[PDB]
């Protein structure tokens, strides 16, 4: 319908068309498909076609959510074209938006029959409505649906449409997105009302019905899940289901809408519910809910009962967004250019790594806060902090990694961040130096810890359903026990010096917790490493006790 | 000029890498420079039936912004039967000389045209702001600069417009890796910088122009240092046993043996112990062995190279290329002095960049480097510093050193 120059196609290379043959199917709707074709053909969106070089696809046809349709199953052509490029995969997010005054949404109908299909490559589109026996052999002149190439090709015809409308409007501005196009303009009502008459009137002249105006949207706009207002924007109302039971699909349905809320409500928390999910097994299992998961939805219904909004971006206003603790290894987020309206909110979880620290979890999240700046609004924010320039030096100082750390200014709110504890780098001198080893057995599974101290003190303990890794981290937490608030440990094992000089303040074993309580109580620690099995002297003591 | 036609090797698809997302202020740098670029004829507009990319990053070459393609996976895809085909082949005197300076002669590639059918595979995209529009698709009709084609196609220009220098001057080594020309001599400084401006006046009196200094002399395996103490005390016969260990799996000739029953009982860390007799004669026949370079250490030019940088602390940065572990082709040291102006991911970059001209220096490769920095994080900062037309691989290891001070 669109005099829009077609767009070349090929097949993927070295193969050919698809030659399928159609099912006998239901002459009750064999005559339901002709006042299709016939009603298609008179406005030329297809063409009867005789026995030259037939290919074939398959037809099919179902009632309405009145009037019966058709459907055309491409999926074995789809598999033979060409690749194109892809079509957006994101979208724009509310949070950056800049309010337009007036804003129209105009739904451009029969889009894809609207534009037509690369001529060499029609008869690929053959189709044939049967007989109980002859047959109507037709193809496609327009960009069929559900055809791959379909979705691109009428993306890059309508822009190319646009293109003189905005060359004579620069004052409009056009957002496009599948069969929508979104017209927003800082003009008063009856010139905004006016353009988009022009507009309207444009596009009919490609071949591209609109609604009119008895037809066009009216604020608020339910798009995308969201709800669009002429000064704020929100999410569509969530729903959290009350069950007894929980399938697995239940709780991966409910951790979706309530991560979905997170960008607008502030706290949602959605740890120890998908902690239940770890689970990985298959979808019907109802697995059990927790007693910190029972807690955390309470919490998470108490901040969805009531309903919470968002401002638009202001391209003149500075960027800053805020973090705060929540102390499950949990942190969150809200960007705000003024203190009482958030742009948009968010969560940061390290759900990576078993040891991890505080100030270590505060950077990763300034990193996604970064990366996510950057999509939505072309920029990077200035940071509100929870910690001090003295803290984050001696941090990043002494971090194996290279870590880059924006201007950031403090705000004093509790919880802070800080450093729980360091290790002396130098062995402390006039305290006891405890020789610990640990071993176990992999079969049996039992094992043992102990030290030996310069001072003739000496402890062996026996373990039960543990690992050289599990009794190696046991004897350190005995040397911290059992000395005073200055202990220099050695050790022998590679493994309990990785995580105990990574210095972490959290963990998933109750056993790096434990080690952890006693290096905050320890008023000086060194820990020090020496080949095993070395005859150094201390360890070989040691490693026979233990 | 007839294009000569390019190939990729048989069976291998066009590259399609994710465009990265970028500032506001380096996407109006690309818009503006592909717009003058359209209209001088270099690139040109596509349509959806291009379904390739190659991503596009802006850097600052100075007050004014250039752009940098990054043609990795299309240089895997194309390059690698052009490597054998049209190669360019690597002098190993280059690393030999005293000075060595590098010119670039990257315009010279934009003259040329690429062969019609392959230009479909240049294709790039300038993204936009919020996902408001797909973005700005070209791609190239000329010789792009960072695809290893261009240097292989314009080679035989490139040997005509040299040789009237070759032959003033038959001491000098001329060695072109990508848009780079590295000029290598044994002039004194002053004589060197020299040469080096009439080569650059041939080359611009020939057309070629270039904006308007390294010294592979001491580029060696960098040695094992033991720690030289008047007194020493427990924890370090600890620390001298401990590393003295690790050695052994380089240099196999290394008995610890005197030194470890220096401390029998068990002590305080502190405890202060004399050396004996045979412990100082442990301690120097090792030193003897840690000076002196390895055996059965060869570059093979099958393998790829690997560089991994470890960072120690006060702005400085040890890193050791190898091919296979523990053999190290090469090893060193590098230190910013960039006072409190310097940050963590300037010196990585600098380091990087380095690393990747001494690789290409001693021979005509690039290492892929194992970073020391959290992937994210260096996806977004790393074109703040890079001054250079190609990129090298890398990868990040997150796993720690727990080393370090072993190096
Ligand atoms: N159904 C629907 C719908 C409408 C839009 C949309 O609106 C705009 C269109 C052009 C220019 C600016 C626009 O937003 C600026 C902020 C604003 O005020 N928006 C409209 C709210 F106040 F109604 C943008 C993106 C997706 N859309 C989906």
């Amino acid at each position: 319908i669109s005099p829009i120059e077609t767009v070349p196609v090929k097949l993927k290379p070295g193969m050919d068309g698809p030659k399928v043959k159609q099912w006998p199917l239901t002459e009750e709707k064999i005559k339901a498909l002709v006042e299709i074709c016939t009603e298609m053909e008179k406005e030329g969106k297809i063409s009867k076609i005789g026995p030259e070089n037939p290919y074939n696809t398959p037809v099919f046809a179902i009632k309405k959510k009145t009037k019966w349709r058709k459907l055309v199953d491409f999926r074995e052509l789809n598999k033979r074209t060409q690749d194109f490029w892809e079509v957006q995969l994101g979208i724009p997010h509310p949070a950056g938006l800049k309010k337009k005054k007036s804003v129209t949404v105009l739904d451009v109908g029969d889009a894809y029959f609207s534009v037509p299909l690369d001529e060499d490559f029609r008869k690929y589109t053959a189709f044939t409505i049967p007989s109980i026996n002859p047959g109507i052999r037709y193809q496609y002149n327009v960009l069929p649906q559900g055809w791959k190439g379909s979705p691109a090709i009428f993306q890059s015809s309508m822009t190319k449409i646009l293109e003189p409308f905005a060359a004579q409007n620069p004052d409009i501005v056009i957002y496009q997105y599948m069969d929508d196009l979104y017209v927003g303009s800082d003009l008063e009502i009856g010139q905004h009302r006016t353009k988009i008459e022009e507009l309207r009137q444009h596009l009919l002249r490609w071949g591209l019905t609109t609604p009119d105006k008895k037809h066009q949207k009216e604020p608020p706009f339910l798009w995308m899940g969201y709800e669009l207002h002429p000064d704020k924007w929100t999410v569509q109302p969530i729903v959290l289901p009350e069950k007894d039971s929980w399938t697995v699909n239940d709780i991966q349905k409910l951790v979706g809408k309530l991560n979905w809320a997170s960008q607008i409500y502030p706290g949602i928390k959605v740890r120890q519910l998908s902690k239940l999910l770890r689970g990985t097994k298959a979808l019907t299992e109802v697995i059990p809910l927790t007693e910190e998961a029972e807690l955390e939805l309470a919490e998470n219904r108490e901040i969805l009962k009531e309903p919470v909004h968002g401002v638009y971006y202001d391209p003149s206003k500075d960027l800053i967004a805020e973090i705060q603790k929540q102390g499950q290894g949990q942190w969150t987020y809200q960007i705000y250019q003024e203190p009482f309206k958030n742009l948009k909110t968010g969560k940061y979880a390290r759900m990576r790594g078993a040891h991890t620290n505080d100030v270590k979890q505060l950077t990763e999240a300034v990193q996604k806060i970064t990366t996510e700046s950057i999509v939505i609004w072309g920029k990077t924010p200035k940071f509100k902090l929870p910690i001090q320039k003295e803290t984050w030096e001696t941090w990043w100082t002494e971090y194996w990694q290279a870590t880059w750390i924006p201007e950031w200014e403090f705000v004093n709110t509790p919880p802070l961040v800080k450093l729980w504890y360091q290790l002396e780098k130098e062995p402390i001198v006039g305290a006891e130096t405890f020789y610990v080893d640990g071993a176990a057995n992999r079969e049996t599974k039992l094992g043992k810890a102990g030290y030996v101290t310069n001072k003739g003190r000496q402890k062996v303990v026996p373990l039960t359903n543990t690992t050289n890794q599990k009794t190696e981290l046991q004897a350190i937490y005995l040397a911290l026990q059992d000395s005073g608030l200055e202990v220099n440990i050695v050790t022998d094992s590679q493994y309990a010096l990785g995580i105990i000089q990574a210095q972490p303040d959290k963990s998933e074993s109750e056993l790096v917790n434990q080690i952890i309580e006693q290096l905050i109580k320890k008023e000086k620690v060194y820990l020090a490493w020496v080949p095993a099995h070395k005859g150094i002297g201390g360890n070989e003591q040691v490693d026979k006790l233990v | 000029i007839e294009t000569v036609p390019v190939k990729l090797k048989p069976g291998m698809d066009g590259p399609k890498v994710k465009q990265w997302p970028l500032t506001e202020e380096k996407i109006k740098a690309l818009v503006e420079i592909c717009t003058e670029m359209e209209k001088e004829g270099k690139i040109s507009k596509i349509g959806p039936e291009n379904p390739y990319n190659t991503p596009v990053f802006a850097i600052k070459k100075s007050t004014k912004w250039r752009k940098l393609v990054d043609f990795r996976e299309l240089n895997k895809r194309t390059q690698d039967f052009w490597e054998v085909q049209l190669g360019i082949p690597h002098p190993a005197g280059l690393k030999k000389k005293k000075s060595v300076t590098v010119l670039d002669v990257g315009d010279a590639y934009f003259s040329v045209p690429l062969d019609e059918d392959f230009r479909k595979y240049t294709a790039f995209t300038i993204p936009s702001i919020n996902n408001e529009t797909p973005g700005i698709r070209y791609q190239y009709n000329v010789l792009p600069q960072g695809w290893k084609g261009s240097p292989a196609i314009f080679q035989s220009s490139m040997t005509k417009i040299l040789e009237p220098f070759k032959k003033q001057n038959p001491d000098i080594v001329i060695y072109q890796y990508m848009d780079d020309l590295y000029v290598g001599s044994d002039l004194e400084i002053g004589q060197h910088r020299t040469k080096i401006e009439e080569l650059r006046q041939h080359l611009l009196r020939w057309g070629l122009t270039t904006p308007d200094e390294l010294h592979p002399d001491k580029w060696t395996v960098q040695p094992i240092v033991l720690p030289e103490k008047d007194s020493w005390t427990v924890n370090d016969i600890q620390k001298l046993v401990g590393k003295l260990n690790w050695a052994s799996q380089i240099y196999p000739g290394i008995k610890v043996r005197q030194l470890s029953k220096l401390l029998r009982g068990t002590k305080a860390l502190t405890e202060v112990i004399p050396l004996t007799e045979e412990a100082e004669l442990e301690l120097a026949e090792n030193r003897e062995i840690l000076k002196e370079p390895v055996h059965g250490v060869y570059y093979d030019p099958s393998k790829d190279l690997i560089a991994e940088i470890q960072k120690q602390g006060q702005g400085q940065w040890t890193y050791q290329i190898y091919q296979e572990p523990f053999k190290n082709l090469k090893t060193g040291k590098y230190a910013r002095m960039r006072g409190a102006h310097t940050n963590d991911v300037k010196q990585l970059t600098e380091a990087v960049q380095k690393i990747t001209t001494e690789s290409i220096v001693i021979w005509g490769k690039t290492p892929k480097f194992k970073l020391p920095i959290q992937k994210e994080t260096w996806e977004t900062w790393w074109t703040e510093y890079w001054q250079a037309t190609w990129i090298p691989e890398w990868e990040f290891v997150n796993t720690p050193p727990l080393v370090k001070l072993w190096y």
